[PDB]
């Protein structure tokens, strides 16, 4: 009866999680943590990954 | 295949009408979303973090 | 190239019977239909009830009912001629 | 990692040494020397509005 | 635009992130059948129903509000003369009372 | 390409936001047709005169 509230409820969360997953995608990096490229890589390679 | 509804045929003549002669008081419901969550995102720590 | 359509739920057939039961409750019966059960009334009647939600009394509707119908018979022609001799 | 080492319930499992959230970023850490398990949140913060 | 029917009333309800609208709606039952008429031929005169309509149970004729059936004697309180009976087609001939 | 799709891997649930999207559109559709024309559930017929 009431799905189009839990619809709405639904987009949001999906879209906020899904928002927070997209952290842990590479991008065509070596790695997806800014710490490890800073702790393993020179400033002219680091800064393009 | 669905069925789109069930057939009736009116009984429609040049010279007969149908009148009522009871009522049925119907409630019905109507959903309506009106707003959404609030959301606010850090840009700085969302890409950078510390 | 990965594009796919996808066919629509209703076909242009179940469509069209949609319209034309739509047409067939309008036709026979008002807006009875809309509201409830379809109760059958003459279409000169439901026209002279059309006539009284706009204001004109009933009389005038049949007293000159051929004169309207012929009006209207015309206007639904010149829709066709017009829908069928216009590009845009 | 910047954060605040709090203690931890969590049941960590004798091969397990960290865990990871769903964005993937560590959470909880086993220290070396000592092998306790301590929990890792981030520091505080929120939006300033004036 | 406010539920299935003749629409009587609304109520307002909150929701979650919404409204309920409560439709409270007139719908027409138990219909019946009736022989009905555009106008009436009394005196040489046409007569027309003021707010209602014709309808016949078979042997007399009576005038009734459009959405409910309530059948009452043909006055000239109700019906009101336009021209005479010679230009609506399917007017019947029935008495029309003088209060 | 397969190691085209190895690499896309790495960029995480885009493909599912994209078909997730186009598949609210596509159900939109249908729905849009619903409410247009299935007002009716009574299939009504001329009398044949
Ligand atoms: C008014 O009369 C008509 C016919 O005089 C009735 O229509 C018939 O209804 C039965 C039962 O639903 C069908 O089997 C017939 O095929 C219908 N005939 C036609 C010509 O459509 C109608 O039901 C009557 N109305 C009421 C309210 O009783
Ligand atoms: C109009 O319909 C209502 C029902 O919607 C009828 O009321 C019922 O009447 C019977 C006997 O008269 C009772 O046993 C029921 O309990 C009543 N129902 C309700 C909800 O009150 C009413 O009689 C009908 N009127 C006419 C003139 O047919
Ligand atoms: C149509 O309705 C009228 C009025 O309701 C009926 O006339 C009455 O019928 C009852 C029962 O037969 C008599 O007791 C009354 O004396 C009648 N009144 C008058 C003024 O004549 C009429 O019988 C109905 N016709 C049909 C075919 O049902
Ligand atoms: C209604 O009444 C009128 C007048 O009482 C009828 O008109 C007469 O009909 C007869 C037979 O057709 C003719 O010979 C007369 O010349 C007509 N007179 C007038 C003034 O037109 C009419 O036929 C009746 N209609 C019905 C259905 O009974
Ligand atoms: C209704 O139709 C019948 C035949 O179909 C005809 O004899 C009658 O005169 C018509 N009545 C009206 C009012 O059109």
């Amino acid at each position: 009866a009431l799905g189009k509230l839990q619809d709405v409820v639904n987009h949001n969360a999906q879209a906020l999680n899904t928002l927070v997953k997209q952290l842990s995608s590479k991008f065509g990096a070596i790695s997806s943590v800014l710490n490890d490229i800073f702790s393993r890589l020179d400033p002219p390679e680091a800064e393009v990954q | 295949t669905m069925s789109l509804g069930a057939e009736n045929s009116v009984a429609y003549s040049n010279n007969s009408i149908a009148i009522p002669t009871n009522f049925t008081i119907s409630v019905t419901t109507e959903i309506l979303p009106v707003s959404m969550t609030k959301t606010s995102v850090d840009c700085t720590m969302y890409i950078c973090g510390d | 190239k990965g594009l796919t359509v996808l066919p629509p739920l209703l076909t242009d057939e179940m469509i069209a019977q949609y319209t034309s039961a739509l047409l067939a409750g309008t036709i026979t019966s008002g807006w009875t239909f809309g509201a409830g059960p379809a109760l059958q009334i003459p279409f000169p009647m439901q026209m002279a009830y059309r006539f009284n939600g706009i204001g004109v009394t009933q009389n005038v509707l049949y007293e000159n009912q051929k004169l309207i119908a012929n009006q209207f018979n015309s206007a639904i022609g010149k829709i066709q001629d017009s829908l069928s001799s216009t590009p845009s | 990692g910047t954060g605040v080492l709090t203690e931890s319930n969590k049941k960590f499992l004798p091969f397990q040494q960290f865990g990871r959230d769903i964005a993937d970023t560590t959470d909880a850490v086993r220290d070396p020397q000592t092998l306790e398990i301590l929990d890792i949140t981030p520091c505080s913060f929120g939006g300033v509005s004036v | 635009f406010c539920g299935k029917g003749y629409h009587l009333m609304s109520f307002p309800q909150s929701a979650p992130h919404g409204v309920v609208f409560l439709h409270v709606t007139y719908v027409p039952a138990q219909e019946k059948n009736f022989t009905t008429a555009p106008a009436i031929c009394h005196d040489g005169k046409a007569h027309f129903p003021r707010e209602g309509v014709f309808v016949s149970n078979g042997t007399h004729w009576f005038v009734t509000q459009r959405n409910f059936y309530e059948p009452q004697i043909i006055t000239t309180d109700n019906t009101f003369v336009s021209g005479n009976c010679d230009v609506v087609i399917g007017i019947v001939n029935n008495t029309v009372y003088d209060p | 390409s397969t190691e085209c799709s190895n690499l896309l891997l790495q960029y995480g649930s885009f493909c599912t936001q994209l078909k997730r999207a186009l598949t609210g559109i596509a159900v939109e559709q249908d729905k849009n047709t619903q409410e247009v024309f299935a007002q009716v559930k009574q299939i009504y017929k001329t009398p044949p005169i």
